[PDB]
């Protein structure tokens, strides 16, 4: 540990700019993995209606598809409201 | 010549690109997804020499939205006949033609 | 709606530019009014000059470029 | 008459233009030319009258020669007097500018630049006080508003 | 096919004939080979842009950038020639003979 | 004195209040007075040409409603 | 079409002025005054002679960077998507690639100037 | 009424890039102990008046040695598209609206490069190809780290066009978000502009002049307006990216009031800077951009990259 | 129709003509820069906005460096301009008068070359009634760089790293 410190002494004394782009880099890649944010961003995404939505021809047998949009059946943003 | 890598191991590197039918973002249709499918469909499975022979009819109505060869064709004859019939004060167009109507909403 | 009113103004445009081709391509010695260029009879979208064909320059001028000119 | 008095106008016009944006060359040459710099500093500012050095000749309206002129200086100074374009004016500053000053029997100075260049304005001294070469420039400002081309060519 | 196309394959071939038809520099042939590509990148993204080929969209840059690339190359190339011989001229390089 | 520079910077200053100034104005004199209309999609172009033909004008600004419909 | 009218009236503008400058005043030109500027001398050489660039390959490397951010352009629009891990990586791998690149190439000395 | 409101883009331009000649020679007259013009007009203000007027009287030559074509072309580009650059710029609302519009002056300002670089080489001089040479290798180091400076800005945007601009800046401002690339992008418009201690086209203590050695009379002068009309658009650019002011539909004076604020402080800084520093080498200053700016420019660009989708912060496509 | 997009077609062509007769690096750049930006309006015209400023940038980028390289490697000591000499000049009248023959018999009548077969008739003819809402189609498919397109961005990367190596190793010299 006491090689790294002094490399890291000396990096911090003559290239400054370089330290602080390594450890801007480093940062940019390994937060992402560790946010809990990124599936919620996922999800931000998927919830933006960019097309129409298609509806499905009633067979009789579809319980999870609401008959209107208000119906409690659906995907719900209540998450996202509160957010 | 030819080292099916990604058939063998079940990978897709430019499948996804090579025709237009396939999966586009936002779900956004080709021009021609109907008739690209359809040739596609009949000439799946039959190889090549087949697929020429007998999915002509596809090909040709594939060629024909990609290019508009044949509609360029008579919608030239058209402004020709209707030029010349103007020319000679023959033909008279529409008010709804010359910009004097209401179109709809 | 617009989708109602889409349809229902783009058949109205082919309709009129098929009563004009019969008007005008008459004395033509060869020439069936409305023949399609595809075998299939599935329809098929008009490209640009089966609505905009017959028209005046500004409406032509309006549909083609009318999005892209617009600043 | 109308022509005469359009004619006025526009040449009071052109001269006051002239008059208030004199762009001297950066160019000197001896002793006297820390005088200029002295000028140029903020106890006389020469910025104050619209008067900006410019180190171009092509961007330059007058050639204030300050300084000994030598017999290997000369065709520089003639070379870059015609390279500055029209109306172009100058001033010689100090004795060895006006004529040949401390240095007037030598083999190496040309005695006067005024052998080389037309000189409007001189400005004697040795050299001059900042104080008295801003009066050569006033003065050849005096001088530029008097200039009459329009009213020379209308009647002409 | 409408008259856009002609004029863009025709431009496309008048820069092949540039760069097959020398004259003295090296550095007019690197020109006209990016011209080359220039017309091949017109083309493509009028054809692609007609046809709704969404996924095909990012075909013309993947196209600039081997342009870029090959121009690169071409350059590298030319100053090389250029510190061997003094000039880019193309008749210098006759060393290898056929 | 430092004030003396004031004047010049209040003549850039109200050389630079006139291209937005007259842009809004504009903008609001050849839209009826309201904003002028942002077509940044199909959709939002669209709905322009739709305004246009409903008006009955050629003006996709000339709005109509309720007292259109009946 | 606003563009174009007002790439023309800009254009129309300037065009104006240059002759405007070129007609409105007395012209007097000769040998002299029309001769090229060298602080009062006569140029020994010419102009038109090569002038050797000593930042060569700084150029290149350049041409290579202008087609990295070309392809990282598209990055706001690309951050709109559902594969936002896959579009992270590989936005990254790009940075990556780019920031390998700066660094081989400063190691070596390509970023030193010819001497 | 379009051709009107291009007049009232252009003409209000042009004055204010003579006033801001002389607001120049004024603020530098003061932070050096003089005065400046305060002769001509009342506090100096027809000085600019005077001096268009003697410029556009006096008389242009062109060089023995020169590209006639070429020599006369290049002010009218450097004009033409300084003109241009203000097209795009919402204050509040934008003459032409553009779905791209940073692209695009992009795209202007790298166009606007060749004017010096032709007119450099049209003369026929040895100082005017020193100074082209110059403007060469200041623009490749500028433009790679402008590039990606402003592709981080726009990330934390979510498009390309400013009224979203405004839009995003509603309530705080981006120099609060991310002033490292705040920093370093009014260096990179320094740069851009030509300006010190980067005037290293126009260097007057090494070069006579620079690329504009040979142009005299009326030619001179569109250099100059369009070197100017740079400064402030980039200044006024800089202003909407970073410095972002409230924006009321109705009473859009408001916006236009605090823009031109923001705008006149950028460009007095701008002023401020030249007359506070010495001027840099040309090899200094590409070394300073590669070595010192693109690292980090690289490293916020993945830090900006990363931060939206960390933190569920992505902002809306349109 | 306005023919803006044949009349920019016919501008392409002119500047190609320019730039492949070859007067010198200078004015073959010059050629270049213009035949970019008329492309980059083509595109515009056909709804390619993001791709007509992107060609347009890196062509502005990439003749930079040429413009430096012709200054220092290609250059003589009289530039040849198009009317400075007999070859360039036959080229470039040779490449214009093709051109206008061309153009001349498309108007006229429906031209098939010996290559292909053109019918003269409106590029708004050719364009497409449908329209998207609320995206760019053109936006979205190059912003798929990323989602799609893995493979592509692995090879592209690949590619401009030995990019850099290979310019390095060539210009080594020794
Ligand atoms: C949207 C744009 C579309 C453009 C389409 C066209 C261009 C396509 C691409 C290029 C290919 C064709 C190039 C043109 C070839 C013309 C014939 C020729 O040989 O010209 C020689 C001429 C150079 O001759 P020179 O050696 O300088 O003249 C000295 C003579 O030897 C001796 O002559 P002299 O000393 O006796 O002088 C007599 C005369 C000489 O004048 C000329 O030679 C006129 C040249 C203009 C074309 C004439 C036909 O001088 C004048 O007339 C003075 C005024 C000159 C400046 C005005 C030029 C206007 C150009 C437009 O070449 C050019 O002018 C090249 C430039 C042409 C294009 C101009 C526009 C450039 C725009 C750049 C920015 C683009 C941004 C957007 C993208
Ligand atoms: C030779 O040894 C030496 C000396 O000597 C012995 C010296 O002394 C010194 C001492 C000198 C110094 C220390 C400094 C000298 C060196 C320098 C390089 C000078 C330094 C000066 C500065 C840094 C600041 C001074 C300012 C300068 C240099 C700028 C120059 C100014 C211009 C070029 C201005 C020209 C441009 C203009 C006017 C803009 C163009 C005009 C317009 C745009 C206006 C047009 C408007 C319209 C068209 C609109 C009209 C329409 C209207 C109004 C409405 C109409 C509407 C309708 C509807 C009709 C030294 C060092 C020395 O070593
Ligand atoms: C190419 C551009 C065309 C469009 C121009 C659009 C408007 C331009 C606006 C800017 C004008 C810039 C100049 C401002 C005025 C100051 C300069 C000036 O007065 O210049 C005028 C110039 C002046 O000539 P000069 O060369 O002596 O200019 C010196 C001017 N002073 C003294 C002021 C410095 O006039 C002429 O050249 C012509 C004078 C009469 C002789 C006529 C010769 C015949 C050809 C022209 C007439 C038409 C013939 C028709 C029949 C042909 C077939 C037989
Ligand atoms: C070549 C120059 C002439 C042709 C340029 C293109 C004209 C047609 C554009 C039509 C499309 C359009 O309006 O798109 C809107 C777009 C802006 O909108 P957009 O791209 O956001 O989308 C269109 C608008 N919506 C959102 C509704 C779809 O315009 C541009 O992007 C501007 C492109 C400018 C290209 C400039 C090329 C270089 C020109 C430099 C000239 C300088 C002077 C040179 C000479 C000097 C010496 C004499
Ligand atoms: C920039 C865009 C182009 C503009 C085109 C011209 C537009 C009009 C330009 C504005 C004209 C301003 C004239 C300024 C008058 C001079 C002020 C006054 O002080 O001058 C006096 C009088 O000046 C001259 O007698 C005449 C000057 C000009 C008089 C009017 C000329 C015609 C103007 C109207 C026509 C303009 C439009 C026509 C052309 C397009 C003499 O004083 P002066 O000795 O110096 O000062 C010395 C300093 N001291 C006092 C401290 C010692
Ligand atoms: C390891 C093998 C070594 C020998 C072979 C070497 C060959 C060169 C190296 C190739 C390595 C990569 C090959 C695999 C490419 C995977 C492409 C794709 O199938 O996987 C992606 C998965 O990508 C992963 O995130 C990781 C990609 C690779 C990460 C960087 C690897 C860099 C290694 C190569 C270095 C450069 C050298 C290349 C030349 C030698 C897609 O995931 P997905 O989410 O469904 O995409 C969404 C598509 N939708 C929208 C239709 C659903
Ligand atoms: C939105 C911003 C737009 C631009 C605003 C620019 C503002 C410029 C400053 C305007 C203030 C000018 C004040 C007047 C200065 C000169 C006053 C006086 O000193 O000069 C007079 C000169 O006046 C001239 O004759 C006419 C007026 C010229 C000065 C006013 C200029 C107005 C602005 C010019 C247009 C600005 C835009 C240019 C485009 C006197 O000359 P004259 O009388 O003879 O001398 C003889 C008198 N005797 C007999 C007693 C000895
Ligand atoms: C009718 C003619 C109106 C003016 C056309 C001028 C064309 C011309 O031959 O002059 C070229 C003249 C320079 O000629 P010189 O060799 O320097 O000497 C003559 C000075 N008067 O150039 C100009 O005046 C600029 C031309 C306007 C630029 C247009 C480019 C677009
Ligand atoms: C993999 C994750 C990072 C991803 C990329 C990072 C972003 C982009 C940064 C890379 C750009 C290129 C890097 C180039 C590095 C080598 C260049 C070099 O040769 O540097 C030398 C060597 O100098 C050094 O010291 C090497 C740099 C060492 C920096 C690495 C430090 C590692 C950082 C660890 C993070 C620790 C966290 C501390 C946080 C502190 C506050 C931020 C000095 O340069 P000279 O040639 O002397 O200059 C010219 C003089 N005539
Ligand atoms: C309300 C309606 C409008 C009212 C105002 C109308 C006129 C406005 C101004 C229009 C432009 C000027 C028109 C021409 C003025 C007369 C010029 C003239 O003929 O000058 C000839 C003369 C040449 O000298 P000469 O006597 O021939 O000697 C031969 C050389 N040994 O002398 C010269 O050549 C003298 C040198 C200078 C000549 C050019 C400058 C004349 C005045 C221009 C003022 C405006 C400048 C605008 C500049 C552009 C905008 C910034
Ligand atoms: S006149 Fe006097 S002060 Fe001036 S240069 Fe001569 S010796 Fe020096």
């Amino acid at each position: 540990a006491g090689r790294i410190a002094s490399f890291l002494k000396n990096a911090w004394a003559k290239e400054p700019v370089l330290v602080a782009s390594f450890a801007i880099g480093g940062l940019a890649i390994i937060l992402p993995s560790l946010s809990p944010y990124t599936n919620y961003a996922i999800r931000i995404n998927r919830a933006t209606p960019y097309n129409y939505p298609v509806p499905l021809r009633d067979d009789g047998n579809m319980p999870d598809v609401p008959s209107h949009p208000q119906d409690p059946q659906g995907p719900s943003l209540e998450w996202l409201k509160n957010l | 010549p030819f080292f099916d890598v990604q058939k063998r191991l079940g990978l897709d590197l430019d499948r996804w690109m090579t025709i237009q039918s396939a999966e586009q973002p936002h779900k956004i249709p080709g021009r021609c997804h109907a008739f690209e499918k359809e040739w596609i469909e009949c000439a799946h499975g039959i190889g090549g020499i087949r697929a020429e022979k007998e999915c002509k009819i596809e090909f040709d109505d594939f060629v024909e939205c990609l290019l508009r060869q044949k509609t360029m064709k008579r919608l030239s004859a058209i402004k020709r006949q209707r030029d010349k019939l103007i020319k000679e004060g023959k033909y008279t167009p529409p008010p709804h033609h010359l910009g004097k109507e209401d179109p709809r909403p | 709606l617009f989708q109602a009113e889409k349809d229902r103004r783009v058949l109205q445009m082919l309709r009129e530019n098929l009563e004009e081709e019969a008007i005008i391509m008459k004395d033509v010695p060869d020439w069936k009014v409305g023949e399609s260029v595809f075998h299939t009879t599935r329809w098929v979208t008009p490209m640009m000059g089966e609505l905009y064909g017959l028209r005046t320059n500004e409406e032509i001028l309006s549909a083609t470029y009318g999005f892209i000119w617009y600043t | 008459s109308r022509g005469e008095y359009v004619v006025a106008k526009l040449d009071d016009l052109v001269n006051w233009a002239r008059r208030s944006s004199l762009w001297p060359m950066t160019f000197g040459l001896a002793c006297c030319a820390v005088e200029m710099m002295h000028m140029a500093a903020p106890r006389y500012d020469m910025d104050r009258f619209g008067v900006v050095f410019r180190a171009s000749p092509r961007q330059s309206d007058v050639m204030i020669v300050a300084g000994t002129l030598t017999n290997k200086m000369a065709p520089a100074l003639r070379k870059v007097y015609d390279q500055m374009p029209e109306p172009r004016y100058v001033v010689s500053m100090g004795s060895c500018a006006n004529g040949g000053g401390y240095y007037h029997y030598s083999y190496s100075v040309v005695r006067g630049c005024d052998r080389i260049v037309p000189v409007d304005i001189y400005v004697p001294g040795c050299p001059p006080t900042a104080e008295a070469l801003l009066y050569g420039i006033l003065q050849l400002q005096r001088k530029i508003k008097r200039e009459k081309r329009l009213r020379i060519w209308y009647r002409r | 096919m409408p008259l856009v196309y002609m004029n863009i394959i025709m431009a496309f071939a008048i820069a092949l004939a540039g760069l097959l038809m020398y004259r003295s520099h090296l550095m007019s042939s690197l020109l006209c080979l990016e011209g080359m590509m220039l017309s091949l990148f017109i083309m493509s993204t009028l054809i692609i842009l007609n046809t709704h080929f969404t996924l095909a969209n990012m075909m013309p840059i993947i196209l600039l950038v081997f342009a870029a690339c090959e121009a690169a190359l071409g350059l590298s190339l030319l100053v090389m020639v250029s510190n061997t011989y003094g000039t880019d001229y193309v008749q210098n390089l006759n060393l290898l003979q056929c | 004195m430092w004030f003396e520079i004031l004047p010049g910077i209040a003549v850039m200053a109200a050389c630079l209040f006139i291209p937005g100034m007259a842009t809004a104005h504009i903008h609001k004199f050849t839209n009826g007075g309201k904003e002028k209309r942002v077509a940044h999609f199909s959709y939002q172009w669209n709905l322009m040409e739709r305004d246009r033909c409903i008006s009955g004008v050629n003006r996709y600004h000339v709005t109509k409603g309720l007292e259109n419909i009946d | 079409m606003n563009i174009m009218l007002t790439l023309l009236t800009n254009v129309t503008l300037a065009s104006l002025l240059v002759l405007i400058a070129f007609w409105l005043p007395q012209l007097n030109a000769y040998s002299e005054k029309t001769s090229p500027y060298e602080c009062g001398f006569d140029p020994m050489g010419s102009a038109r002679l090569p002038f050797s660039m000593k930042f060569f390959l700084v150029a290149i490397t350049f041409l290579l960077f202008d087609l990295e951010i070309a392809l990282l352009l598209p990055l706001p629009w690309a951050s709109q998507t559902n594969n936002l891990k896959t579009m992270l990586t590989m936005a990254l791998f790009l940075l990556i690639l780019l920031a390998a690149s700066l660094a081989y190439e400063w190691t070596q000395k390509g970023l030193e100037w010819a001497e | 009424m379009f051709m009107i409101n291009i007049l009232s883009l252009i003409i209000p331009i042009l004055l204010a890039v003579a006033f801001l000649t002389l607001v120049e020679r004024k603020v530098l007259g003061y932070m050096q102990l003089r005065k400046g013009p305060n002769v001509v007009g009342p506090y100096g203000l027809l000085q600019p008046i005077a001096d268009a007027l003697k410029l556009f009287t006096k008389e242009p030559l062109r060089p023995a040695t020169s590209s006639i074509s070429m020599f006369i072309i290049a002010p009218i580009l450097a004009l033409s598209l300084a003109l241009t650059m203000w097209v795009p710029l919402p204050m509040p609302y934008p003459l032409i609206n553009m779905n791209l519009g940073v692209l695009f002056m992009l795209a202007m300002s790298s166009l606007a490069v060749y004017s010096i670089l032709w007119s450099g080489w049209a003369s026929n001089s040895k100082y005017a190809l020193i100074g082209a040479l110059r403007a060469v290798a200041q623009t490749i180091s500028y433009e790679v780290t402008l590039a990606i400076i402003l592709l981080s800005v726009l990330l934390m945007n979510g498009s390309y066009t400013l009224s979203t601009l405004i839009t995003t800046q509603e309530h705080i401002w981006m120099i609060f978000t991310s002033w490292p690339l705040a920093m370093m992008w009014f260096i990179s418009t320094l740069a851009e502009t030509n300006r010190a201690p980067f005037d290293l086209t126009e260097g007057e203590s090494e070069l006579v002049s620079g690329f504009n050695v040979e142009y005299a009379a009326g030619p001179f002068a569109m250099f100059f307006m369009a070197e100017y009309a740079n400064i402030i658009m980039m200044n006024a650019f800089t202003a909407i990216l970073f410095l972002g002011a409230s924006h009321d539909p109705h009473t859009p004076e408001l916006y236009t009031i605090n823009f031109v604020l923001k705008t006149l402080a950028l460009t007095i800084t701008f002023l401020w800077i030249r007359a506070s520093y010495p001027r840099f080498r040309y090899d200094q200053l590409m070394h300073l951009l590669w070595k010192s700016f693109l690292p980090l420019t690289l490293a916020l660009c993945m830090w900006h990259i990363s931060l939206p989708i960390m933190t569920a912060s992505i902002p809306p496509q349109s | 129709t306005m023919y803006i997009a044949f009349i920019l077609s016919t501008i392409f062509v002119i500047g190609f003509v320019g730039f492949s007769s070859k007067p010198s690096p200078i004015y073959g750049g010059l050629g270049l820069i213009v035949s970019g930006g008329v492309g980059c309006g083509i595109v515009l015209n056909f709804g390619g906005s993001f791709l007509g400023l992107m060609v347009f940038l890196i062509y502005l980028g990439g003749m930079l460096v040429v413009f430096g390289y012709t200054t220092a490697m290609a250059t003589e000591m009289y530039p040849e301009v198009w009317v400075s000499n007999k070859t360039v000049f036959g080229a470039f009248v040779s490449g214009l008068m093709m051109e206008f023959c061309m153009v001349y018999y498309a108007l006229k009548e429906e031209e098939v070359e010996i290559i292909f077969k053109f019918n003269g008739l409106g590029d708004w003819v050719i364009y497409d009634t449908g329209d998207s809402g609320f995206f760019s189609e053109e936006a979205m498919g190059i912003a798929a760089l990323y989602s799609y397109g893995t493979w592509l961005v692995i090879v592209t990367g690949w590619s401009l790293l030995i990019g850099v190596v290979v310019i390095m190793e060539i210009t080594r010299g020794n």
